[PDB]
RNA sequence: CGCUGCUGCAGUUGAAACGCCCGUAGUUGGCCCCCCGCCGCCACGAGGAAACGGGAGCGCUCCAGGCAGGCCCGUUGGCCC
RNA sequence: CAUCCGGUCGAUCCUGCCGGAGCGCGACGCUCUCCCCAAGGACGAAGCCAUGCAUGCCCGCUCACCCGGGACGCGGCGGACGGCUCAGGACAACGGUUGCACCCCCCGCGGCGGUCCCUGCUAGCCGGACACCGCUGGCAACCCGGCGCCAAGACGUGCGCGCACGGGCGCGCGCCCCGCGGGCGAGCAGCGUGACGCAGCGACGGCCCGCCCGGGCUUCCGGGGCAUCACCCGGUCGGCGCGGUCGCGGCGCGCCGAGGGCCCGACGCCUGGCGGAGAAUCAGGGUUCGACUCCGGAGAGCGGGCCUGCGAGACGGCCCGCAC
RNA sequence: ACCUCGGGAAAAGGAGUGGCUCUGACGGCCCGGGUCAGAACUGGAACGGACGCGGGGAUCCCGACUGUUUACUAGAAAC
């Protein structure tokens, strides 16, 4: 697709400029506005940043999924260890040992089967 | 578009064979890898040995070597194996033009530093001729691995009638 | 060209499946699993055709989605799940369980079994191979893979799978005299004792087996599945692979149509 | 033999074996060929190398084992075996004797003259035209006539 | 249309025996051995697609059809190619 | 499931063609009371195409003014199947018969499960960051810019059992031969040991391993017309050494020889050439067709070239020339 | 194309060519030749770098041809 070059030239329509330093000056745009970002942290580390299981430690709004009845709105926490989750991983680790244990047992038996025959 | 089908080739009689199909991605062949050596370490140190990896039919990846330096080399009748840097390539059956560029190909006779193999010389009477090569810092070895198909260049120190044959060809240079 | 084919045409589908020529322009595409297309029959076909339990494919999916049927004791939701020899098709809700065997005419047949028979299923080891650090593995006709087999078992020797613990139970080795049931070709669907095995070194060991009719059928080792030693072991179909001939079947057909 | 621009060694025979004595002195690898064929003495006692030779080389005999006469031994360690055969036409119940030429590798262990019967055994596509390798030779006389033979 | 001819054409005169001899490829070869080995050869298998074409059974009201049907060989849907 | 009959003569018997008599399967004309089945822009234009339409589903991950609707995006899986046509291609495709001890494979099914380190691990669970989105915009249209917050069975990293183990490497049977097996007709696997390497999964323990289904090639036998086509080929044909490939191979490249094919028709040329299963007609033998229903092949105006993926040299993907 | 089968023919119509650094061939009995191949690499896009050194094709008419000819205006189709 035809694209345009990084060098700026006399012809132009739109230029987008981030501000490294405004300077002591006061500008109606950018010094009279402070942005309240809509979204809020939804992860374990991010929940442990703004507010320092910590699921209840979240601010609450009242908005539905699609937009008098109002649902208290909590963005779902992610990466937080549930007590069943911790338990779920715990039994898979035990299961992995069981697979090794059964194979370890089957191995001695098979070495023995050849040995008993000769 | 490099392809290994025989559609573009003649028959046994030498008759032209009409093409009934377009190129197939199952019949394609990739461009050859020139596995150079980091011989001139002075100005080649700026590029560490690099081994590329190319996806193949089946998704299995063949590591392909671009620049190589050292590989496992083994003195079989002594059971002495060490990783040895490749000092230089000499005498290839396919072409001696390759030898000039140092590009490594399976079956090229190389020279390797004897400093890793120094202990064997002190071990008493290992063989005879190979000991002299260890005493002098250069040992002849054939690369027994296909660089560009595994991305490795392992090999064997030459011994027996093979060592004599290769030395005889390389005697004047 | 390109990749795999996910569609099957009705007339391409195997003849034993007995699908209608005008019934559809497509046939179920059997999936991969324990049996291959030539040696399988889709689960939908048993339920829609022979069982007639589900009027349409949609009903068969609804029943399968609810895990109504269990093959080999496991509830399977695959309409196209491949079904073949010795597979235990048990539908518990209907209260009826049968094995899937081979009829004399070669179509797959549902043969009723008792609860003990339902528990186990027979298997045939294609060969024993070494992999994964050198452990031996045995590959059954149903593609079931068993690590560390007992040394005596050899290639083509029928074994019995517990199907509850899913392990080898016993081995009936292939030898002269042992009773076998042909699985493929002209003699498919016939139970006979082995008269002789011709070595035919190079390719195609060809075995001759004869039923109690004095008629010897000659079939290569590929489609010979041992079913017990001299004893028929697992329950066998009522015809018992006795080879009814065309003229005899003509009389049987006429008696059946005599009834109105 | 400096002109030989490459050393030729049986892959299995380690080069070091030629030194020392007889502990693992097998200096030759000879593999039994299957399908009931016997190994020639010239493969065991031979001093040749040849990767393609079935008995002393990395080639396997499997698939069809046809037999044919030798059209010519002109090629380098190869023969063009001519095999005769009959093709029947139904409309005229008479047949048509049809001949085909197939390239085969000749092992140095064997020595063939044109007209000899050679039992070619199928092998890995070894070249553009060679997919068969001589498994045994039975000699024939200098002149006994061309003689159509579809054995 | 035995006017393409293997069955199964015609070549004295209707169209058609090379002017003649040698001649290789090709094709064709008298009689003879019983009892074996290869080749064809004949028989019967096995192996691998159905549809199609046959062909068992079944009254789609008949029929071109189709695999049906009916308290039923484990109802069938055989089998041959 | 065996047939003739008119026409050369003044007459006659022949040979010989000519024309009829039957069935098709397309057109064309004329005409048509109902019902059933059923072909339908293939026929030297594989000419060109206006419009509408033929490929979605999921809910993994919801801080979108109903609700726990399940927008949108991100992820996941399919889009490679299927449909369509017959241009290409005449030791080819294709059909039966082999082989892969020369191989590649998603799903499924049944197994198997261990992953060195030094550091750097947070393992009660780790980082960041991108859309969607909010704002600020540029567009004739196409189309996208910038800024800021936020998530995954997505991503990046890594907990980990020195018989820890992906690849590749070196070594490790013979004694004239063939007669147990892990496994063969076949020295093939597997591993033991050393050197390398540290690849994969390991953030809701899958890598691997079979079988299948599909593919790639491979053996054999069949696979047009023309002699106003008789000689043909020169990577052509072999050997070696490599590269490349999923692999085998002149497949490519060096190197070395001189082969290889052919009146049992090579090579050339032409084909209004897809091939089989089949079809038309039919005493027996035969002849002609096979676009079209099933199977395999080939192509999406023409040449090429690629990316993605397990599989496409994909065109309802991309990129380029070329016409339009 | 044509042909008296000798010619036409260097037909027409193209591609390469330098310097350096190598690698093969080829004898005699470690000793000689310097020609022929094959590479790299390099240079304002250069190399028979001066010099030496056919433009080519299609026809028509005469005389077959190589020869000879009016010293000193015809070299010809003339002899």
């Amino acid at each position: 697709k035809s694209i345009r070059g990084c060098i700026v030239g006399p012809d132009l329509h739109a230029l987008s400029v981030v501000l490294v330093d405004a300077g002591d000056k006061t500008l109606p745009g950018l010094t009279d506005v402070v942005v309240p970002k809509r979204l809020v942290p939804k992860r374990a580390s991010k929940i442990r940043r703004l507010f320092g299981p910590k699921d209840q430690m979240l601010v609450c709004e009242l908005i539905k999924e699609l937009g008098g009845e109002k649902k208290l709105k909590y963005p779902k926490v992610q990466r937080v260890v549930t007590d069943e989750k911790y338990a779920r991983k715990q039994r898979v680790i035990a299961e992995k040992k069981e697979i090794m244990r059964k194979s370890l047992q089957q191995l001695e038996e098979y070495k023995a089967l050849l040995s008993r025959m000769g | 578009g490099i392809t290994h089908d025989k559609m573009y080739k003649r028959s046994k009689t030498g008759a032209v064979q009409g093409k009934w199909h377009k190129k197939r991605k199952y019949n394609l062949g990739r461009q050859p890898a020139n596995t150079k050596l980091i011989v001139k370490v002075t100005s080649k140190k700026n590029e560490g040995q690099k081994i590329s990896t190319i996806r193949c039919r089946g998704g299995n990846i063949k590591r392909r070597a671009l620049r190589l330096s050292h590989g496992s080399f083994a003195w079989g009748s002594a059971d002495i194996s060490h990783k040895a840097r490749i000092l230089q390539v000499v005498y290839n059956s396919t072409s001696n033009e390759l030898v000039r560029t140092n590009t490594l190909v399976k079956g090229c006779v190389v020279q390797i530093d004897s400093a890793p193999f120094k202990s064997a010389l002190s071990n008493d009477t290992l063989d005879k001729e190979i000991l002299d090569q260890i005493r002098g810092d250069h040992i002849l070895a054939r690369i027994s691995s296909r660089p560009g198909q595994v991305g490795t260049a392992d090999g064997y120190i030459l011994e027996g009638p093979e060592l004599l044959f290769y030395q005889k060809k390389l005697a004047p240079k | 060209a390109r990749g795999v084919r996910k569609h099957l045409k009705r007339l391409n589908a195997p003849k034993h499946w007995l699908l209608d020529k005008m019934g559809g322009i497509w046939a179920p595409r059997p999936t991969n699993g324990p049996h291959g297309l030539r040696e399988c029959i889709p689960l939908i076909l048993i339920l829609r055709n022979r069982l007639h339990y589900a009027n349409t494919y949609a009903e068969t999916s609804m029943i399968l989605q609810d895990k109504n049927v269990l093959i080999d004791g496991k509830p399977r939701t695959d309409p196209t799940f491949p079904v073949g020899f010795m597979d235990v098709f048990e539908i518990p809700k209907v209260h009826k369980t049968f094995r899937v065997l081979y009829d004399v005419k070669g179509r797959f047949t549902l043969v009723p079994i008792q609860s003990n028979e339902a528990g186990f299923k027979l298997c045939r080891v294609q060969k024993i191979f070494l992999g994964d650090k050198g452990m031996p593995y045995l590959s059954t006709h149903d593609a079931r893979t068993i690590r560390f087999p007992h040394p005596d078992i050899k290639t083509n020797d029928t074994i019995k799978i517990n199907l509850k613990t899913g392990k080898i139970d016993e081995w009936y080795k292939f030898d002269i005299g042992k009773i076998v049931m042909v699985t493929g070709g002209r003699n498919c669907g016939r139970i006979g004792t082995i008269q002789a095995i011709d070595k035919h070194m190079g390719s195609y060991t060809m075995i001759r087996m004869k039923d109690t009719e004095g008629t010897e059928f000659l079939t290569r080792l590929c489609n010979v599945f041992v079913i017990g030693n001299d004893s028929p072991a697992v329950a066998i179909p009522t015809t018992k692979g006795i080879r009814p001939d065309i003229i005899k079947n003509r009389e049987l057909r006429l008696r059946s149509i005599a009834k109105r | 033999n400096q002109h030989e621009r490459a050393y030729h060694k049986q892959s299995q025979i380690f080069q070091g074996r030629f030194l020392r004595k007889d502990n693992a002195r097998c200096l030759r690898f000879y593999k039994s060929i299957g399908m009931g064929y016997h190994t020639p003495i010239t493969a065991i006692n031979g001093t040749y190398i040849d990767k393609k030779c079935p008995f002393t080389g990395n080639v396997s005999i499997r698939g069809r084992i046809l037999r044919g006469v030798v059209h010519s031994a002109k090629m380098q360690r190869s023969i063009i075996v001519r095999r005769d055969y009959l093709h029947f036409v139904q409309k005229y119940k008479r047949y048509e004797r049809r001949h085909k030429h197939v390239a085969a590798h000749l092992s140095p262990c064997f020595r063939v003259k044109e007209g000899d019967i050679v039992t070619i055994g199928e092998c890995r596509p070894l070249s553009k035209t060679i997919r068969f390798n001589v498994i045994k030779v039975e000699p024939v006389s200098e002149a006994a006539k061309k003689r159509f033979s579809p054995f």
